[PDB]
RNA sequence: UCGAAUUUGGGUAUAGGGGCGAAAGACUAAUCGAACCAUCUAGUAGCUGGUUCCUGCCGAAGUUUCCCUCAGGAUAGCAGAAGCUCGUAUCAGUUUUAUGAGGUAAAGCGAAUGAUUAGAGGUUCCGGGGUCGAAAUGACCUUGACCUAUUCUCAAACUUUAAAUAUGUAAGAAGUCCUUGUUACUUAAUUGAACGUGGACAUUUGAAUGAAGAGCUUUUAGUGGGCCAUUUUUGGUAAGCAGAACUGGCGAUGCGGGAUGAACCGAACGUAGAGUUAAGGUGCCGGAAUACACGCUCAUCAGACACCACAAAAGGUGUUAGU
RNA sequence: GUGAUUUCUGCCCAGUGCUCUGAAUGUCAAAGUGAAGAAAUUCAACCAAGCGCGGGUAAACGGCGGGAGUACUC
RNA sequence: GAAGACAUUGUCAGGUGGGGAGUUUGGCUGGGGCGGCACAUCUGUUAAACGAUAACGCAGAUGUCCUAAGGGGGGCUCAUGGAGAACAGAAAUCUCCAGUAGAACAAAAGGGUAAAAGCCCCCUUGAUUUUGAUUUUCAGUGUGAAUACAAACCAUGAAAGUGUGGCCUAUCGAUCCUUUAGUCCCUCGGAAUUUGAGGCUAGAGGUGCCAGAAAAGUUACCACAGGGAUAACUGGCUUGUGGCAGUCAAGCGUUCAUAGCGACAUUGCUUUUUGAUUCUUCGAUGUCGGCUCUUCCUAUCAUACCGAAGCAGAAUUCGGUAA
RNA sequence: GGUUGCGGCCAUAUCUACCAGAAAGCACCGUUUCCCGUCCGAUCAACUGUAGUUAAGCUGGUAAGAGCCUGACCGAGUAGUGUAGUGGGUGACCAUACGCGAAACUCAGGUGCUGCAAUCU
RNA sequence: GGGCGUGUGGCGUAGUCGAGCGCGCUCCCUUGCAUGGGAGAGGUCUCCGGUUCGAUUCCGGACUCGUCCGCCA
RNA sequence: GGGCGUGUGGCGUAGUCAGCGCGCUCCCUUGCAUGGGAGAGGUCUCCGGUUCGAUUCCGGACUCGUCCGCCA
């Protein structure tokens, strides 16, 4: 018959990773979430208790319950036409801050920074980001740069 | 008389019929399954900040 | 349980079945197509250990019969006296409410236990009833 | 497998409320009583003429059942229930695994 | 009693090696793979010739077995049984399965049909791909005609489309002809049972030293 | 076959789960493996057939789970109708930036596991065969193992490495910062946790593009046999074969082209006029150049357009161009 | 049941049936008997036939095997 | 005359009772039947690097086992190889060195584990009580399994801590009925006491066809509703198999590859074999063989004209145009 | 800058073979009455810091060292792959257009950094 | 038709590449309800080719025998 | 073609992750009857895996004996 338990397929999703095994450093047990913060799932195959199933690996949630030794976390899961929230509660060795949301802090803050400097002047602040602009005139020389002429190479059979 | 065993066919088509909406999103959200002691806590706090404000803007 | 369900084709040769109540070893099983379309049936020709009586009987070959436990168990003699057996378990456990057997076998062990070997019983449980079937000597450990 | 006799576990029998000391059985069923309202249902259903009115239970698949421990509490005598899985052998008496010694 | 290898011609499934999950396959046909005077030294043949595919597609190992023969047996007559060093580069290692049908009268009666069809080991094949080399053989410089010869009659028992390449290497190794002399004038080549080791700069001075003494004999 | 176990008239007896049978399930009023008549009875049917006027607008499904379920239902999905609360947003089958996650394609095997070709150098209280040896934990060759440095080839259920395409989250006002209130939680401790008071920061308020209104609720129809094409892919020698993944189609759809055709190419449709085209074509059928330009081919079975209606290995001082 | 005459109808009662004037507690209903109880009731003893034990029966249904030695013997 | 309170008769009770009555006699399925379980589940792979994903796909497994093989703590390091020591050698015990796990962890497989999750020792029962929340399957129902807490009460250790069975992924079961534990609480409805009975909360007795009927056959005497969703003809796709034809040439042929053949390989054709499939037909396409009769194909047996020979003649063989 | 105690990242730190180490600190080292544990005061426990020694541990250095780490326009814009065509080819498969882009290899360089407290010629 | 195996003295039967026994009867010796003993004869190992040095033995082909599976509705 | 069973000393077989009995060959004892004790004898069909260890547990292979292979 079919098989589908619940660590079914996932062979290498749960192996360690190379010459990485063993006990967890202590970073894991160090760090410090609050209710609020916006975290990554990464099972860690080494500890048994409080995994989560192979369908949150990878993905980004955020903390709603803090208890002894485990966290709260609430996902966003596509069921069938729609978006369901779930509440996984995991051991703190399958997570780790989301490093962009404090780049989006970081931003928040120089921003801020930006404002506040410039509101002494008055000077167009311009705080939004801007992409990929086309890059505009130049003039390229050739001094000790003439042009090199290239052309196609002919067939060999280099064997 | 075998038939058709499964199939995905069509069925993204019939979720973005109508579909993918995200979930409405709310100021307090439910505070079922935080820990009762968290809440034992909050429900006093809760209390002696209304009673402060109704002190203060009485 | 005493006893287990089991399958009809499941069962085979030299293997318990319950036959009106009685715990009966299999001697021979033989399947005949009903009709053509039809499930072959299973003819059962068994023995019953305790009495030796011949009991057969018939059924589909899907239908479940009852299968008995049987626990064959090793002791040595202490003595024979009024028809029941004396026996002595590892560990120095005795028992005497086996009954001696009353056949060929129980004459051989009377004979052997009044010239004075020192005879090795093995006595059968199913369904809570209770016999002695064979008896050997003790090769080494005299 | 093997149990032993007496086991110390928690007691909610409204004086201890705490772990006391416990000897154990084996839950056993008790006969079936007549004039319980099924069986005199059953009989009443039963009498006259229509063959048997009620299924009989013919396709049994397990061969084992669950084990059931009736705890007793020496002080205040209350009793309580706990099932176990399912076993091929069970026991009560304490015949406990040695390690290091010959078959 | 075998089928035609058009059957079989083409790479339709995934590999599929003997294995703890195969546990019974028939033995390969071919069984020699090195052959001539193998134990020959480096610079003795300088010359390489290639016959390589054009085709992606299974060979059979009763196919690389006749072209072996085919070769060794024109080689040996033509020019000596020593005088060529021939290999062959590929392995059979994917095995072919065959659901066996009944051929009797009223078949039917008892076939079952395409029921439980998966097939049984009949076979061994290697899988070769586009610019891949079937054949290799190493030989003197008077020996070209007799070697292009000898590979374009084995190239008959090959489906396919194959090709003679001269290689520009010495022999079986990876230099050119010019490199392989610039190295071999200095000392820091030295010869194996067939084969030659090469000096590098790396690694412990005293090692290179006992070893590879005439390029430090400078 | 024809003097009888004969043929036959009339009278009479046996009545329907009953009769009668020298036995065929035969006969019992053209009815018999249970007669005929009326009633229950308009018996039940998940099964077959049919189902009656017009126009307008919207518009599917052959998929999930359970069922003595597999020709049927329930349930979710797809659809319609009625709307309700608001007024440009708590949006988006899209991109960018930042940040995760993955073990396929590829690659690798002088990297682990496993398979595998060939020699070389060593190890014999530490192999086996021969020959020389009184024999010898003797010798000399040879062959096997094991080790060392190499060498050839591989892996759906091998792997150090590791894409592309898909995929999670964030890009603020429900935000940031400052100050200090509550608590029975927590701390050695106004330490912290959570929720707060008061104050400051507004249109470049925090990337792009678009928004066609955004959000919410009730109720109910039909459907729950699908099939085809490109790409990935499984079983099979293969199949207009069987089974999956993503998308687009046909079913449900006409129109121009492919002579012809459900699915291919182009393009989706109110009634008309003018112009321009797509795919396909311009000797004649047939609307449109027997146009222009450079070559190739002469077939005593030429060739002529994707899907598509077939041809291979091997050859040829046929002819052309090359190395 | 077999199917004139003639000539014969062998072996097997383990099974399934059928049948005994055998022997007698194993199974063992209702009524009846005894004990306990305040009673409903519960528990026992006793317990007919038939099963179970012991015989017969194949012109009853039926059945009529293997391994060695040299048809025969084990 | 006989018989006699025995037969008979009436009502209950046990046996016997296809003589008769009523009914049943699974599903999936490359047609059905036999076979198997793909019917409830688990590991790896197919599976196309989120998740999901089929086939009677591949390789296997489950209906158990364990008072320790659970919980806590302490000490130690395994498989293997080398070198040694009386009996003692290939394998008995002891000693040293090397040893990233090449061992072990109940079982299938895959993950995980080295002052441990392994081996040995010490103490225990957290495999306890009370109800909630969450994850997987999913309708976001049930069942099973699992995760993190709260309120107690315990175990262990110096302690931090750890423990709500087994290192993780499988190891299992509704309504009704019976029975047990708890509350010793509620009710027996004219009022009480005591038995008895019925309730409430939590377990057990089991449905393996595993969201859970109580169930043997035959029909060639057969019937009905349907089905080309489905088999037994032809036809169509395919050509494994059957038949026929090539290419290469190790050899046979006294000598000599090819007069005639031709191994090991390999490319095809045909639909006069048999399979495979299920597209059409089940409100019917008359189903073997023979007889009769016409036409077509060529892969030519004979006749016509030729080429080759291991063609002297005769006879024969190979081949061409030829139906 | 050396050393110790507790660490963070967990080989640029590991492994092999040599060499060096002032001062201080670690270490080996001396002892068995007491607590305690062993077949064995070897490990563990306790006592002294006395009798001694850098021999080892430890730290640092050396090696065209093994390994590991970093980079390259080194291989290679290669393999692979998203999209497109009434493109080629009997087919197998392959070119082109708009995009993304490896691994092995080769070469070059490197061989622990650092937090808190104490202490040192 | 195809597949698989088989072939020894007059008969049965043993054979690893280096034709033996038993039975029939030839003779001799030796005996009622007729024996035994001793020396005998007896093969082109089914046939034909190649390998070897020599094939019963190895291989290829042919013959023969014995098994197994096969036409239609 | 598929499924099931089968091989243990000469025979019967049994079995825990090779035993007897009857055969065989000796020796001893005592009839009417005997009996006892020794031995030679088994790669558990074969080959692998698992397991401390396998007759036993599993897989593959051989032999033999069975049972099906039907509707058209
Ligand atoms: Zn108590």
């Amino acid at each position: 018959g079919k098989s589908h338990g619940y660590r079914s397929r996932t062979r290498y999703m749960f192996q360690r990773d190379f010459r990485k095994h063993g006990a967890v450093h202590l970073s894991t047990y160090l760090k410090v979430y609050k209710v609020g913060d916006i975290v990554d799932i990464k099972a860690n195959g080494s500890i048994q208790k409080g995994m989560p199933h192979k369908f949150y690996q990878g993905k980004t949630g955020v903390v709603y319950n803090v208890t002894k030794s485990s966290v709260g976390v609430i996902i966003n899961k596509m069921v069938g036409n729609r978006y369901l929230e779930k509440r996984l509660n995991l051991r703190v060795e399958h997570i780790k801050h989301s490093k962009c949301r404090q780049e989006f802090l970081e931003r928040v803050k120089a921003n801020a920074a930006k404002r506040a400097e410039a509101k002494a002047q008055g000077v167009a602040v311009q705080l939004k980001r801007q992409p990929a602009q086309p890059r505009e005139s130049r003039i390229v020389s050739t001094e000790g740069n003439v042009p090199q002429t290239l052309a196609p190479v002919p067939y060999e059979t280099f064997i | 008389a075998k038939s058709k065993n499964h199939t995905a066919h069509n069925q993204t088509r019939k979720a973005h019929r109508n579909g993918i909406k995200k979930p409405k999103t709310y100021k307090y959200p439910s505070l079922k399954g935080v820990d009762p002691k968290f809440r034992r806590n909050h429900k006093h706090a809760l209390h002696g900040t209304a009673k402060a404000l109704a002190a203060a803007k009485k | 349980s005493a006893t287990y369900p089991m399958q009809c084709s499941a069962l085979r040769k030299n293997g318990f079945v319950v036959i009106k109540s009685r715990p009966c070893k299999i001697v021979d099983m033989s399947t005949s197509k009903t009709g053509k379309h039809g499930h072959a049936k299973v003819h059962l020709v068994a023995i019953d250990i305790f009495t030796g009586k011949k009991l057969e009987d018939l059924s589909p070959s899907t239908h479940n019969m009852e299968v008995p436990v049987v626990k064959r168990n090793e002791y040595q003699l202490l003595d024979i006296d009024d028809g029941f057996l004396s026996l002595m378990n590892m560990d120095g456990d005795t028992k005497d409410d086996v009954k001696a057997p009353e056949g060929e076998l129980g004459d051989s062990l009377q004979t052997a236990f009044d010239e004075g070997k020192d005879l090795m019983v093995t006595i059968i449980s199913a369904m809570g009833e209770e016999a002695a079937i064979s008896f050997k000597e003790a090769a080494r450990t005299d | 497998v093997n149990v032993p006799k007496t086991r110390k576990t928690y007691c909610k029998g409204k004086t201890c409320r705490k772990h006391t000391q416990h000897k154990v059985t084996q839950y056993k069923a008790g006969k079936a009583s007549l004039f319980a309202q099924g069986k005199r249902r059953y009989d009443r259903k039963q009498s006259g003429f229509g063959g048997q009115t009620k299924p009989v239970f013919h396709k049994k698949a397990k061969t084992t059942k669950k084990v059931v421990l009736r705890l007793e509490c020496v002080k205040c005598k209350t009793r309580a229930q706990l099932t176990l899985k399912r076993c091929k052998h069970f026991e009560l008496g304490g015949e406990k695994k040695q390690k290091g010694q010959a078959l | 009693a075998r089928r035609p290898a058009r059957c079989y011609r083409y790479q339709k499934n995934k590999p599929y090696p003997k294995s703890r999950y195969n546990r019974a396959v028939p033995d390969s046909k071919i069984r020699i793979y090195d052959l001539g005077k193998k134990k020959a030294t480096v610079d003795e043949f300088p010359l390489c010739v290639h016959l390589v595919s054009n085709e992606l597609e299974q060979l059979s190992s009763e196919a690389l077995e006749a072209a072996r023969i085919c070769a060794n047996k024109y080689m040996t007559t033509v020019s000596g049984r020593d005088a060529f060093h021939l290999r062959v580069r590929v392995h059979p290692f994917h095995v072919l399965r065959i659901n066996k049908m009944l051929s009797c009268a009223g078949a039917d009666r008892l076939q079952q049909g395409m029921r439980g069809a998966w097939g049984k080991p009949h076979g061994l094949a290697a899988r070769v791909d586009i610019g891949q080399i079937i054949f290799s053989v190493r030989t003197k410089d008077s020996n070209k005609d007799v070697v292009v010869e000898g590979l374009r009659r084995a190239r008959y028992k090959f489906p396919g489309q194959q090709k003679i390449i001269l290689s520009k290497k010495w022999g079986f190794t990876n230099l050119d002809r010019p490199e392989y002399l610039k190295k071999r004038e200095a000392g820091e080549v030295k010869d194996d049972g067939a084969f030659v080791k090469f000096l590098s700069k790396k690694g412990s001075l005293e090692n290179n030293i006992r070893e590879f003494p005439e390029y430090f004999a400078a």
